[PDB]
RNA sequence: UUCAAA
RNA sequence: GGCUAAUCCCCCAUGUGGACCCGCCCCUUGGGGUGUGUCCAAAGGGCUUUGCCCGCUUCCGGAUGGGCCCGCGUCCCAUCAGCUAGUUGGUGGGGUAAUGGCCCACCAAGGCGACGACGGGUAGCCGGUCUGAGAGGAUGGCCGGCCACAGGGGCACUGAGACACGGGCCCCACUCCUACGGGAGGCAGCAGUUAGGAAUCUUCCGCAAUGGGCGCAAGCCUGACGGAGCGACGCCGCUUGGAGGAAGAAGCCCUUCGGGGUGUAAACUCCUGAACCCGGGACGAAACCCCCGACGAGGGGACUGACGGUACCGGGGUAAUAGCGCCGGCCAACUCCGUGCCAGCAGCCGCGGUAAUACGGAGGGCGCGAGCGUUACCCGGAUUCACUGGGCGUAAAGGGCGUGUAGGCGGCCUGGGGCGUCCCAUGUGAAAGACCACGGCUCAACCGUGGGGGAGCGUGGGAUACGCUCAGGCUAGACG
């Protein structure tokens, strides 16, 4: 452009797009759950991920993805979303965090047990 | 109309260098005269007379480069390897005498005009004092 | 509860209702007074002006008026009074006017 | 507390002797000495070309070892000689140096710099009188080291000190075997220093 | 009414004071109308304790009351010492 | 120093008042490339003196209406009412570009 | 038909 | 309803002096001075007692603080283009410390806007903070400066000052006593409670220090403040050992069953002693006061520590917590087993359908270490809004085409001005911060002292090439 452009018209800024808008970009955000039903991966992949309708404190229903091996959610069970797509399943773009609330940590697990919130196995 | 006199005897001596002509002829103005004795004074053109074509001032300018050279492209270095237009209208550069730019590690130029006339860099820095930021050489 | 500071809120009450008492008295002689100039009786309108002149400057004595305020309202008082006897007047008692 | 654990294990991962124990990383035994490939159940299988990082990132470990500092510790050192006057590369160096479990070692009163470590934060060294169990400690030109009057008769610091008597040091340094005392005259220049590492790469790995 | 005090800039357990001009209103260390001075409770310097006598001398002649510990420290200076 | 500035009288249509234009050249701030902007303010007239046209110096004075913090200090050209035009041209320009365009 | 795999 | 004191209120007087009208000078917006006329003062209390002290009155000036006004700079939406009757200006007037449509009466048509008015949305601003090569972007908690508000909405009173957080009145909502007629109340002060939330503290000690109020002083009040307490939330320092020690225990894992790993790692030998115990134990605090002197300089002496019996010092003295992430490529680090497009992983490219360095476990390895990860947000990389520093034939991107309004941009020569531009001098740029150098805590973090810069704007003086403007001339552009 020119110069007289630019000062007539001038630079636009780029606003950037949450990918998270399940508020107040708070790192974390609550809810109860409602259904929690499996669903089928997108291509080119298989399995029954789980998943989640949840409540949100902030108003929302958004589904959430429920890490680790197995899970005790069922109804009214309150958890803790933490946000991460889900790059298989669309539409999951939030994380249920684990070994908080109604949603207690994987068991048996001795790898990266730091996530899946299990306490350290108190080794004999 | 000749939307920027300085701007075009810049080119004119760009492309006519390019191509390795003995000179080139350009419009007769006081400021591109001036903007000349230096271009004369630092070796960057043997000269200019003040040759009158068509009966209409104009000034010819002897343009000098290098020696032949080896393997292909036996063609001679250029010694204005570079002769950008820097304050242009529609945006008029003006610098303070602190702020006059070191051109290439002091190897080129940069013809600026000042109130005290139109010198170079080093010259404008010497009397200490700044102006239109005219061009630059190298 | 209570804290005695209430003393204050007691006090302006006791204060406000002495300024409120001089400032009443000026108004009125001061209108009072004006009144008179402009019917050109010289005599008593000096009399009654200059008898709010000290009024106004006491009342600026304390705290009830203070400093420029009483001024202007001099000001105001002695430039009407002088003005309005601009009819036959001739300031005959004087009074506060350097005739 | 700086590591602690298998160290003539990492001398055996830099490829490269670093005398971390003192004697026995001096006399046949070192680990280095007879398994120079790297520990684990891998270390003898052929290696494949290192990465630019790789490389930088051992280089830096190797100098980093070398001093037995944490990481937390060896960034700012760096920044702050990045910040210093002149070629960042050698003042980081003389910087390293300027420690006093360092110079402790550097001028015999321990062996290696782990136990150079442990007299200074048990009261057993002093700078110009007054004690210091500041391992870090700064140790500008000029200071006195020597060793606690209360334990200059301690059965570790004979053998050491003794086990001097002849053998010279740093052109930076000066002792006094005799009652225990030490002078840091000047800050090594990148010469006074024989380092198995070149410094011109741990900049370019900060330099990140 | 401006007054001659202290304004502490020291850190926890570890006082320091500046000797200033400034109106009494203000808080303790906010905003001064000038320094002349400061104090080290400690004296953990050789130079724990320095005061501009000049200017010193000056705000007195034009109000700046001395807070107590403020004219003995301006004192202990010959801030009044009239020889 | 109370601020003196200098403009051109573009309306007189006031009593004892005039609105007085003043331009002000300037390189801006992030592309350079100076420019001209400009600001009107209404100066006072005592006695209806100075008319429409006039290049007046404008001084920074004691308040005298709400909007109107200038006294007109004296006259440095006069009726040049061609500066007037770029002016009112410019206003009258304003009659198109509003609901159903306008003339050029 | 889908997903791979040279 | 009645009685009463004063530094409470009032009248008269004296008046250095100050206030007002008019006239006249000098100044120049309402500044200063004159000459007639007029107007205005004041408590008293204490004594080491006709002498001092704490006060009082009218002035002038100083110092500090504050009103008001002006130039310039300060967010998004043009799918907000017209806005405006106290509106714009006038003449009187009221109000105030003071200018002003600040409010009122009457008069005049005016004022603002694409240089973005008006409407809508978002937001306390700044010193600075983070980031960045810089330009720039993002921020404004803590500390310091302005501002605004004190349940919501209005008011004025007192007073040097307020339109008052812990003052007053009224209206609305709510809470609590009520004899149901009425009343009382505002933690966005320190703590604390409850609610909302992913989340943010002790209903602590003290007035010793500094600071503020009143007081002649003693002294009193001070959740300002100085300290503790809880929280890895952050920064800095520090320990969980050090030196020996097998051609290399066992157990684990791997194996072409030769052998290889964990491993100098451990066991074990000696060595120093975090913890803990004993004893000593402070800086921060010397003034106010009292005495000598003169209630002055100057000298002398007495009080006074929350922190804290703590820090620190001396002596004694036990070997005395480690985790978390990751290892297909980017990206530093590999193998065995179990799984069989299942279970699961996943920041991007992608892994798992019977041999998986990618899933889960194990051995081993890499990274960092009282922390290590994950999520959210800001800058960077991103010359990916390109001013520095991009593009548009076919990648996204030339308006279908003109005419011409505003605007941007203007050929050669000479003069004047000096707006842009440039230069010198000077004022300012608070403190903290950043940078440099010293110095204090054993280092550091932290803190102290000093110093050097700096954009911007103000003022005085100067330059005139280029741009601008005024005034002439030209013919190479353009038109005839
Ligand atoms: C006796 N109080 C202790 C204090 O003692 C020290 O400072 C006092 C200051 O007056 C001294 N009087 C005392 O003599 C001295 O020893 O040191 C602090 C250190 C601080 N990081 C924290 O640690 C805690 C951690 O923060 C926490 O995470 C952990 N779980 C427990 C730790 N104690 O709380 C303690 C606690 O307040
Ligand atoms: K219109
Ligand atoms: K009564
Ligand atoms: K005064
Ligand atoms: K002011
Ligand atoms: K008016
Ligand atoms: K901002
Ligand atoms: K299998
Ligand atoms: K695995
Ligand atoms: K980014
Ligand atoms: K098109
Ligand atoms: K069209
Ligand atoms: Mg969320
Ligand atoms: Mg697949
Ligand atoms: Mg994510
Ligand atoms: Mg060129
Ligand atoms: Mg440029
Ligand atoms: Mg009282
Ligand atoms: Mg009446
Ligand atoms: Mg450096
Ligand atoms: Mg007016
Ligand atoms: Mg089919
Ligand atoms: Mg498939
Ligand atoms: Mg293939
Ligand atoms: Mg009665
Ligand atoms: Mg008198
Ligand atoms: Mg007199
Ligand atoms: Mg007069
Ligand atoms: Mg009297
Ligand atoms: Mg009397
Ligand atoms: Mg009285
Ligand atoms: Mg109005
Ligand atoms: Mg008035
Ligand atoms: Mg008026
Ligand atoms: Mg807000
Ligand atoms: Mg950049
Ligand atoms: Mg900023
Ligand atoms: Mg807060
Ligand atoms: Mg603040
Ligand atoms: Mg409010
Ligand atoms: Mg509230
Ligand atoms: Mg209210
Ligand atoms: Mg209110
Ligand atoms: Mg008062
Ligand atoms: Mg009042
Ligand atoms: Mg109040
Ligand atoms: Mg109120
Ligand atoms: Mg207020
Ligand atoms: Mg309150
Ligand atoms: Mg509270
Ligand atoms: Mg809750
Ligand atoms: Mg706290
Ligand atoms: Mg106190
Ligand atoms: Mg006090
Ligand atoms: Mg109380
Ligand atoms: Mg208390
Ligand atoms: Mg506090
Ligand atoms: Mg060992
Ligand atoms: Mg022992
Ligand atoms: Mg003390
Ligand atoms: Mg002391
Ligand atoms: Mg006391
Ligand atoms: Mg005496
Ligand atoms: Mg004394
Ligand atoms: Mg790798
Ligand atoms: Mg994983
Ligand atoms: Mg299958
Ligand atoms: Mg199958
Ligand atoms: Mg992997
Ligand atoms: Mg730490
Ligand atoms: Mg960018
Ligand atoms: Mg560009
Ligand atoms: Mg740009
Ligand atoms: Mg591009
Ligand atoms: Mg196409
Ligand atoms: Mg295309
Ligand atoms: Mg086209
Ligand atoms: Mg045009
Ligand atoms: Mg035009
Ligand atoms: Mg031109
Ligand atoms: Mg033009
Ligand atoms: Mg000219
Ligand atoms: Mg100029
Ligand atoms: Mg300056
Ligand atoms: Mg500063
Ligand atoms: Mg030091
Ligand atoms: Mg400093
Ligand atoms: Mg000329
Ligand atoms: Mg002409
Ligand atoms: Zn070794």
């Amino acid at each position: 452009p020119t110069i007289n452009q630019l000062v007539r018209k001038g630079r636009e800024k780029v606003r950037k797009k949450s990918k998270v808008p399940a508020l107040k970009g708070a790192p974390f955000r609550r809810g109860v759950c409602t259904v929690v039903r499996t669903v089928t991966p997108k291509k080119p992949n298989s399995a029954l991920r789980k998943v989640a309708k949840v409540r949100l404190t902030s108003g929302y229903e958004v589904t959430a993805y429920i890490p680790g091996e197995g899970h005790n959610l069922q109804e009214h069970s309150v958890v803790l979303i933490r946000g991460g797509r889900v790059k298989d399943l669309p539409g999951v773009r939030y994380h249920i965090v684990r070994g908080v609330y109604d949603a207690a940590g994987v068991k048996d697990r001795k790898k990266s047990r730091s996530k899946y919130g299990t306490k350290k196995p108190k080794e004999a | 109309m000749l939307t920027d006199p300085i701007a075009d005897m810049l080119t004119r001596i760009r492309n006519a260098t390019r191509v390795y002509k003995e000179s080139t002829d350009v419009p007769a103005s006081r400021f591109k005269e001036e903007i000349l004795r230096i271009l004369a004074r630092e070796g960057f053109i043997k000269g200019y007379e003040r040759v009158d074509v068509d009966g209409k001032p104009y000034l010819r300018v002897y343009l000098k480069y290098g020696p032949r050279r080896q393997g292909p492209d036996p063609r001679p270095e250029q010694v204005i390897h570079h002769i950008r237009r820097i304050s242009k209208p529609g945006r008029r550069v003006y610098v303070g005498v602190k702020e006059i730019p070191r051109v290439r590690r002091g190897l080129g130029i940069a013809i600026l005009s000042t109130s005290k006339g139109v010198l170079t860099d080093r010259e404008a820095r010497k009397l200490g004092v700044g102006g239109e930021l005219i061009c630059e050489v190298w | 509860r209570n804290l005695s500071a209430l003393k204050r809120h007691r006090q302006s009450l006791k204060r406000r209702l002495r300024n409120k008492a001089k400032k009443s008295a000026i108004k009125t002689l001061s209108k009072k007074a004006v009144q008179l100039a402009q019917e050109g009786k010289a005599e008593e309108a000096l009399k009654i002006m200059r008898k709010a002149e000290s009024l106004i400057d006491k009342a600026a004595k304390g705290s009830t008026l203070h400093k420029n305020a009483a001024a202007r309202r001099k000001s105001r008082l002695m430039r009407k009074v002088r003005q309005l006897l601009e009819a036959a007047g001739a300031p005959l008692i004087g009074g506060g006017l350097s005739a | 507390g700086r590591y602690i654990g298998p160290v003539c294990r990492l001398c055996r991962r830099e490829g490269v002797k670093l005398y971390l124990k003192g004697e026995r990383c001096y006399s046949p035994k070192c680990a280095m000495e007879r398994r120079p490939y790297p520990p684990g159940q891998h270390g003898q299988k052929r290696a494949r070309r290192p990465s630019d990082y790789a490389v930088r990132l051992r280089e830096k470990q190797k100098l980093r070892r070398i001093y037995g500092i944490s990481e937390r510790q060896f960034r700012n050192l760096f920044e702050e000689a990045s910040k210093k006057k002149g070629v960042t590369g050698s003042v980081f160096l003389g910087l390293l140096e300027s420690r006093l479990d360092n110079v402790v070692y550097r001028l015999g009163f321990a062996v290696s710099r782990r136990q150079a470590r442990q007299l200074v934060r048990h009261g057993h060294i002093t700078v110009n009188g007054r004690r210091v169990d500041l391992p870090s400690y700064r140790v500008r030109p000029g200071d006195e080291i020597a060793v606690a009057e209360k334990s200059r008769n301690l059965e570790l610091i004979r053998q050491n000190l003794e086990a001097m008597k002849g053998r010279k040091v740093g052109p930076w340094l000066s002792l006094d075997v005799e009652g225990m005392k030490g002078k840091f005259l000047r800050l090594p220049d990148r010469e006074d220093l024989a380092l198995p590492v070149n410094e011109q790469l741990v900049i370019e790995f900060y330099s990140r | 009414m401006v007054k001659i005090r202290l304004a502490r800039f020291g850190s926890k357990h570890n006082p320091h004071y500046r000797i200033v001009v400034t109106d009494a209103r203000r808080k303790r260390d906010g905003k001064y109308i000038e320094k002349i001075g400061y104090y080290d409770p400690r004296k953990t310097t050789p130079d724990w304790l320095k005061v501009d006598v000049e200017r010193a001398r000056y705000w007195l002649s034009v109000g700046a009351q001395p807070t107590d510990t403020a004219r003995r420290l301006l004192r202990q200076a010959g801030v009044f010492r009239q020889e | 120093p109370k601020k003196v500035l200098t403009g051109v009288v573009v309306s007189d249509k006031m009593q004892k008042t005039v609105t007085v234009l003043v331009e002000r050249q300037f390189p801006h701030p992030l592309y350079g490339k100076v420019i001209k902007r400009s600001k009107k303010y209404l100066a006072h007239d005592p006695e209806e003196k100075y008319k429409l046209g006039d290049v007046v110096e404008i001084i920074e004075s004691r308040p005298i209406s709400k909007r109107k913090r200038f006294r007109v200090l004296r006259l440095v050209e006069s009726g040049r009412m061609d500066l007037v035009e770029k002016y009112l041209i410019r206003r009258q320009n304003y009659q198109s570009l509003s609901k159903r365009g306008g003339k050029a």
